[PDB]
């Protein structure tokens, strides 16, 4: 029993080297009457020649697998994919030693396909080790538009979703695209400072002269690179202190065929001692049927562990990529590309030299630049947000406590009346209550200045689902918040589980729940048999659009009870009270506090019923937000000293 | 005029080969009469279709290629795209085997397959499952080389659509010749759900399908649906293929390899009619295999795009960025009694229309009898405790946490002469009691209301209502504001009493 | 996906009790519990640890969590403080079991206070509590 190998080389000594090395592995493996042979062939340019040639010298024997390396003239994808194909229609292993393009471990497309060397996908996983090991969190991803680059990014997210984070915004640019600098400007606009560039050398030529004329490899900036954008033209560019990464062999051709041909044969030998092995089709022109054995023998060859390589140990993943890699991770100081650290497959261990960062720095950065101007949107509630208007001259009347003590004002843009009464324009009003005195205390404690703003359309948030829509959105304040026309959200937000899966809330500053407003005390609450049993003569309804209506649309047993009071929901809660003040509502289910002060106030009205649904407002940020611990820290030093006990006094007696 | 060749490989029947060389005058209908080529490679190897194709670029400057090819063939795509990506010539592949869709391809090819994505399919299954209301499925894939795409093709449907979708279970068996049988066996085993999605090639459905019904799961009560990768040749289905397999198609499977041919020489034609129209000129023709000139010229990239959006006999043939169509007319199949595959739903626009009222199931598998836990439940309206009401204006459909109940046809008036039944939302205390029921006891049921009397009363000898309809065998249980007495306790069997009841008299206090 | 969790007796939130001898385990709503110590009472290995059951409000709420989030878990008290106290740098109690890395968690009646918070990560509270002044009629 002769088994035969096959093999496209470049230098025509590599296959000697290929030689070589079948004889010592056909000496290794005892030879009896095995006869490892080898035949290999040169890559040709032209690429329907090269893959006849494939059918006419390798094919045309009992080839078992083929290794396939790549000519030193850069071809990227062009020249291993041929074999691919031609291999790939009998089944037949294909083994590349240097190719690194993610388009080859998709089993869809090149079926038997197998390399000993990880694409550059893999290039994401280390950058999360450091991720993991200078604890950064918001960081940007370039990635270019090619299939390369969404392999990439897309490997980065499947990893971030496991830790269950994710990236600030991915910023796709055409390949070969000159004046990237637009999607540079967003980059400059968000609040990260960690740069992850996945892009061919002349795109990331292009992207470090941008970035160089637009300051972004400036101090507290943090660019993470693959290979390809830290050799050939783009080293030349390259700016100061970046850090990227390179396979420690990579383009040892001898080393990765010297392996190659290991596993092969140890492959090799135990699908021999399996049975059944059928025989390759010996020749592409005739035969028109898949080798029988080819599946069986790629299952066995992904499964080796060949502990004895040049290049260390030779293992597969399930796609055939070689795992467990070892990368040198290389940082760019004065010009010279010094080693500062090992990847080796699980962790990175730093050994040698000085981490230089892009600004010369000498000390570790953070991932982010959290900004002093902070945009924050707040809702009129009436004990908590008094809004009013302003007076002729542009600024807020002065005004006294009952107690004696001025009232602190600020100024807020928000839209004049109800929209088609409005001219159009954010008006400038004056906005003060709970949720202001808060907000005051709580800039004045954390060091930052701030300008507030009201909602647009009134709505505290909730997610639709508009007909003829690919997906839904949140309105309102969560809305404003999660687009970013909003920093932080300082109003009554109650803190659901809906809405803490996009959104950061901080401990809650205030502890209510929700109940029935009535007229003049005939309901027990949310199990009154009125309540479940709806009827024209008993109307009921809540704020369309908030925390209300999300409680009550996820609960099953309260689906009437859901119809009903959306087919009568009102715009506002002022809306809303004046109506059932107006004798139009019946029951109005809304917030405690809120409920609460207008029954005390106004009288006339009443609440009802126990507290169904205890939970606090919070102050809302985005996800991950680096100030979240500080105002979680500062809410509860004022919960706990004295402070949300006077403005409870001041404000909602 | 353009010259367009077509390449073959169905092989078949050898006197057809002069209805090849026949297609010289036949095109007449179409404006700017085409010039046909006839070639046929009869082995389809890489070899053969490479010499082929260099061999027709080389003699005759063609402008496009229209491929078929067997049903079975994997790779063959894979070596038309490669062509198309070096000579940049634009293919067309109609018929099967290389007209299933390769989604990632060369940069700089035309491959232009006439064939629909996976995801595509698994919207049209998905809405099928929303029209008869089967919110609980079991996915059962192979190891086949896409099974991950498949995955994640259906969780993308599923999250995004109003049902609340409940995927009971997904196993990644292991077909294949002889194989390790075991652990396939063992698996199908505890597959518990009323509707299962396949996802496998031929051998491999077949391998599945036999193991299947080894292990119990076909016959009524189990609802299996598969997109066109499993089937193969439509023609002909295999024995072990369980009747009512639902599957979705182009509107083309069921027309000839010549209407095929027709239609694809057609969309190359009037993409040549509207890039001449636009441009003053015809379109330069292809190369050759000889060294190919790198960077995509203006003019190649311009006919493409012209290629891509063609429109022929009213249906449209807008062809996707990645090469397969998008918005086809689509055609949801299955196994009849007679094992033929017939039509039983269309896809037209984003509206499901389907023939049937309710999914017919009428295997054979009841042998063990307990196999068919599928239930037929009838039931009347009484206002506290069943309270049927119009379906949601939206969406059609039914509103949360209400069963889907079909009023028995139209039989107060139509004395069985018409089929469809008028779909209703039902809900109540014994529909909840159902609901209940069908979590607990695990079957699967089909409510309908009775229109030939009200509860049960022996009319001349015979019984009308619920309790006729439960006699007669045509429900298996009936549900609803049936009191229990002796009467009706001598014909049927009731169960343990779930609401007390009994004679009370009302009178006015006032 | 195993925690280690630690606890207190508090009364209202977690109470402990004796498996009954006879039948060997402890009744069912009742988590299998233990106390903190290592093999210095044991005196061999009659009883290397003692076997308790824990039930209680935060048990129930615990058993939950374990059964939505799925994950693993053991129960222990806590015999060095009670619930958490800055001593001369050094924390005891819960607090100081869940600072120095000896318990994944500590679940019951722990209060959310700045000093704490500084230290370890808090849940949302899933219980309201304060400063209370009871007095006698
Ligand atoms: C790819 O990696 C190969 C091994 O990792 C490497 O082969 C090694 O080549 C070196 C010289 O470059 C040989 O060392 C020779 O010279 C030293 C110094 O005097 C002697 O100590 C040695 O005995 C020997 O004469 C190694 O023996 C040789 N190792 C092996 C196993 O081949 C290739 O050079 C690398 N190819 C590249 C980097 O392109
Ligand atoms: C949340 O509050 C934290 C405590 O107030 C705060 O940490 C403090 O951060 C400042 C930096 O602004 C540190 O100041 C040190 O660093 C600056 C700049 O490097 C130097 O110029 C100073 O001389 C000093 O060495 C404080 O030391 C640090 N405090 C503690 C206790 O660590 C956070 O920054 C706040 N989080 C925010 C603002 O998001
Ligand atoms: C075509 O059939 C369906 O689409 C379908 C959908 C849901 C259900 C019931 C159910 C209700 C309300 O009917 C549930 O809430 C629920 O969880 N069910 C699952 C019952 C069930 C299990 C777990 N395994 C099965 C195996 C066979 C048949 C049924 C089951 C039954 C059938
Ligand atoms: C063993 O491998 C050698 C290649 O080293 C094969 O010899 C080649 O045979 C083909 C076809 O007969 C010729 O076109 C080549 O010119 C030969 N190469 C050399 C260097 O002589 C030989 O056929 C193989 N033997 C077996 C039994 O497969
Ligand atoms: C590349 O893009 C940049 C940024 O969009 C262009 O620079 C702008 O060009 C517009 C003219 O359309 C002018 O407003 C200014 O010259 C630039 N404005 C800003 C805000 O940068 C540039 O013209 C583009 N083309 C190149 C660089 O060749
Ligand atoms: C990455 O490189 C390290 C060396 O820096 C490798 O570690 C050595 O590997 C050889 C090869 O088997 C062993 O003989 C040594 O004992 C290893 N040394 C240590 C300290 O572990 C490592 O194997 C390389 N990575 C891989 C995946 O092989
Ligand atoms: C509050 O913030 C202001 C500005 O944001 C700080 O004022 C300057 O902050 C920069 C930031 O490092 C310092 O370099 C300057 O020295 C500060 N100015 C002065 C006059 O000291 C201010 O220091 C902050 N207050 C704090 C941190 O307590
Ligand atoms: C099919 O698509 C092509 C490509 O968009 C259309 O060609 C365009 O025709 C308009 C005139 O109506 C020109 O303004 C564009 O420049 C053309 N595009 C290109 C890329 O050349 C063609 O009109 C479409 N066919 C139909 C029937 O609408
Ligand atoms: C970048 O920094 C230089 C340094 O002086 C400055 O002149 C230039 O205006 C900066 N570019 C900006 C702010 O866009
Ligand atoms: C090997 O092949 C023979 C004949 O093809 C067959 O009878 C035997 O079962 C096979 N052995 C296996 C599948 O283990
Ligand atoms: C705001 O609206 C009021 C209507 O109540 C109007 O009187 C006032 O002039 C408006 N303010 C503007 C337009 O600045
Ligand atoms: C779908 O949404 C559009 C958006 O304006 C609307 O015009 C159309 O009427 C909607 N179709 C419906 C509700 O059927
Ligand atoms: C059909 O296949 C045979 C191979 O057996 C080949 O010799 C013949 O040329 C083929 N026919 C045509 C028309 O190419
Ligand atoms: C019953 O439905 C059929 C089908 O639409 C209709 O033709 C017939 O008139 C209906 N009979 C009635 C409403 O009495
Ligand atoms: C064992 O527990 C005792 C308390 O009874 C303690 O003093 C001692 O340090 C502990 N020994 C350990 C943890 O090794
Ligand atoms: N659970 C409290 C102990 C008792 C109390 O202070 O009320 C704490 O955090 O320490």
């Amino acid at each position: 029993k002769i088994v035969n190998i096959g093999a496209v080389l470049s230098t025509r000594k590599h296959e000697q080297m290929f030689r070589e090395a079948v004889n010592q592995a056909n000496k290794r493996h005892g030879s009896w009457k095995i006869q490892l042979n080898a035949t290999s062939v040169t890559h040709k340019p032209n690429a329907i020649q090269m893959a006849l040639s494939v059918c006419e010298d390798l094919i045309s024997s009992q080839v078992y697998a083929i290794l396939v390396s790549h000519p030193p003239t850069p071809n990227d994808h062009f020249t291993p994919t041929p074999v691919s194909y031609t291999a790939g229609f009998y089944r037949i292993p294909v083994l590349g030693l240097t190719t690194r393009m993610s388009i080859y471990s998709d089993k869809s497309i090149h079926l038997s396909f197998l390399r000993t060397v990880p694409p550059y996908s893999h290039q994401s996983s280390v950058w999360f080790e450091m991720m993991r090991v200078y604890n950064w969190n918001h960081i940007i991803l370039l990635v270019s538009d090619d299939h390369e680059g969404r392999a990439a990014q897309k490997r980065l997210e499947t990893l971030l979703e496991e830790r269950e984070s994710k990236a600030e915004k991915v910023l796709q640019f055409d390949p070969g695209t000159k004046n990237v600098t637009a999607l540079l400007m967003e980059a400059r606009e968000l609040e990260a400072r960690v740069i992850i560039l996945s892009a061919s050398e002349d795109d990331a030529a292009t992207v470090y002269r941008a970035a160089a004329m637009l300051n972004m490899t400036g101090s507290g900036y943090v660019w993470l690179v693959g290979e390809r954008e830290i050799s050939g033209n783009a080293l030349r560019y390259a700016p100061d202190g970046i850090i990227g990464l390179q396979l420690i062999n990579g383009k040892n051709e001898s080393a990765h065929i010297s392996d190659a041909v290991g596993v092969v044969a140890q492959a090799v030998h135990e699908l021999l001692e399996k049975e059944n092995i059928t025989d390759p089709p010996r020749g592409c022109v005739g035969n028109t049927n898949i080798w029988k054995t080819g599946p069986l023998f790629k299952r066995v060859l992904m499964s080796s562990k060949y502990a004895d390589g040049v290049t260390g140990r030779v293992e597969f993943n399930e796609d055939g990529d070689r795992k467990f890699a070892n990368y040198s991770i290389m940082n760019l100081q004065n010009r010279k590309l010094v080693q500062v650290g090992i990847y080796n497959g699980t962790h990175v261990i730093p050994n040698d030299r000085k981490i230089i960062w892009p600004g010369g720095e000498t000390e570790k950065p953070r991932g982010y630049q959290m900004s002093t101007r902070l945009k924050i949107v707040t809702i009129h509630q009436e004990p908590f947000v008094y809004v009013k208007p302003t007076m002729s001259d542009g600024t807020c009347k002065e005004e006294f406590t009952v107690n004696g003590d001025p009232v602190k004002k600020v100024i807020c843009t928000g839209p004049n009346d109800t929209s088609p009464g409005s001219p159009r324009h954010t008006v400038p009003q004056c906005c003060y209550g709970f949720c202001i005195d808060l907000l005051i205390k709580l800039a004045r404690t954390m060091n930052f200045t701030y300008e507030v703003h009201l909602v647009a359309d009134g709505k505290f948030g909730t997610q639709e689902r508009v007909n003829n829509s690919n997906k839904k959105e949140w309105n309102g304040m969560m809305g404003e918040l999660l687009s970013g026309q909003a920093d932080m959200i300082v109003a009554p937000l109650t803190i659901n589980n809906e809405r803490a899966q996009y959104i950061e809330f901080s401990k809650p500053f205030k502890y209510q729940g929700l109940t029935i407003l009535v007229k003049k005390e005939r309901i027990t609450g949310i199990n009154d048999p009125r309540l479940r049993n709806p009827s024209d003569k008993f109307i009921y309804a809540t704020v369309k659009q908030s925390s209300v209506d999300i409680y009550f649309r996820r609960q099953v047993e309260l689906s009437t009870m859901y119809r009903h009071m959306e087919k009568h929901n009102y715009e506002s809660a002022a809306e809303a009270i004046q109506a059932v003040r107006d004798n139009k509502l019946h029951a109005f289910i809304w917030d405690s506090a809120v409920l609460e002060f207008e029954a005390s106030q106004k009288c006339d009205l009443v609440t009802t019923g126990e507290l169904f649904f205890r939970s606090g407002f919070g102050i809302g940020m985005r996800k991950d937000s680096p100030w979240k611990q500080n105002v979680s820290l500062s809410i509860l030093k004022s919960h706990e000293n004295g402070f949300m006990e006077d403005l409870d006094k001041t404000w909602v007696r | 005029a353009v010259t367009v060749a077509v390449v073959f490989g169905s092989s078949g029947p050898l006197q057809t080969q002069a209805r090849t060389r026949l297609t010289s005058q036949n095109f007449l209908d179409l404006p700017l009469e085409i010039q046909p080529l006839t070639v046929g490679v009869n082995n389809t190897n890489p070899s053969s279709i490479l010499t082929q194709i260099c061999g027709l670029l080389g003699a005759a400057r063609v402008h496009g290629i229209v491929f078929e090819d067997n049903v079975d063939t994997e790779a063959v795509a894979q070596l038309l795209d490669f062509v198309s990506s070096q000579t940049h010539v634009p293919i067309l592949s109609i018929s099967g085997g290389s007209a299933v869709v390769l989604t990632p391809k060369e940069p700089g090819s035309a491959f232009l397959q006439l064939g629909v994505s996976l995801e595509q399919q698994l919207q049209v299954l998905f809405k099928v499952l929303e029209e008869y209301d089967w919110s609980a499925f079991a996915v059962i894939t192979s190891l086949h080389p896409g099974h991950a795409l498949f995955l994640e093709g259906v969780r993308a449907v599923a999250d995004a659509s109003y049902l609340s979708w409940r995927l009971l279970d997904v196993l990644t068996l292991e077909l294949g010749p002889g194989g390790p049988r075991a652990r396939t066996q063992r698996l199908l085993r505890q597959v518990d759900a009323p509707v299962l999605v396949a996802y496998c090639s031929r051998e491999e459905a077949e391998v599945l399908f036999a193991e299947a019904a080894q292990a119990g799961l076909v016959g009524p009560g189990h609802v299996w649906l598969v997109p066109n990768l499993a089937l193969g040749s439509t023609d002909a289905p295999p024995a072990a293929f369980p009747v009512g397999l639902i599957s979705v198609v182009t509107e083309s499977w069921r027309l000839s390899l010549r209407q095929k041919v027709r239609d694809g020489v057609a969309i190359l034609a009037l993409g040549a009619h509207s890039y001449r129209r636009q441009y003053g000129t015809l379109p330069a023709p292809a190369g050759d295999c000889r060294s190919h000139p790198g960077p995509v010229s203006p003019a190649r990239e311009a006919f493409y795009r012209h290629l891509l959006n063609v429109t022929w006999e009213g249906r449209d043939f807008s062809f996707s960025p990645g090469g397969y169509l998008v918005r086809p007319t689509m055609v949801v199949i299955a196994l009849n009694r007679h094992r033929l595959w017939e039509m039983v739903g269309r896809w037209d626009h984003g509206v499901l229309y389907m023939k049937y009222p309710v999914w017919p199931r009428y295997s054979t598998s009841l042998q063990p009898v307990v196999d068919s836990r599928h239930l037929t439940v009838a039931t009347l309206e009484e206002r506290p405790f069943v309270i049927v009401e119009s379906p949601d204006p939206g969406t059609g459909g039914c509103v949360p946490n209400t069963v889907p109940c079909r009023r028995q046809s139209n039989h107060t008036f139509s004395s069985g002469d018409l089929t469809p039944y008028t779909k209703l939302c039902c809900k109540g205390f014994c529909i909840d009691i159902l609901k209940k029921l069908a979590k607990v006891v695990k079957f699967s049921y089909d409510l309908y209301l009775v229109t030939n009397g009200k509860h049960g009363k022996r009319v001349r000898g015979v019984w009308n209502g619920m309790i006729g309809e439960v006699y007669y065998k045509r429900a298996d249980m009936a549900i609803g504001s049936l009191t229990i007495n002796e009467e009706r306790s001598e014909i049927i069997d009731f169960s343990v009493p779930f609401v007390e009841t009994g004679i009370s008299v009302m009178v006015s206090r006032s």
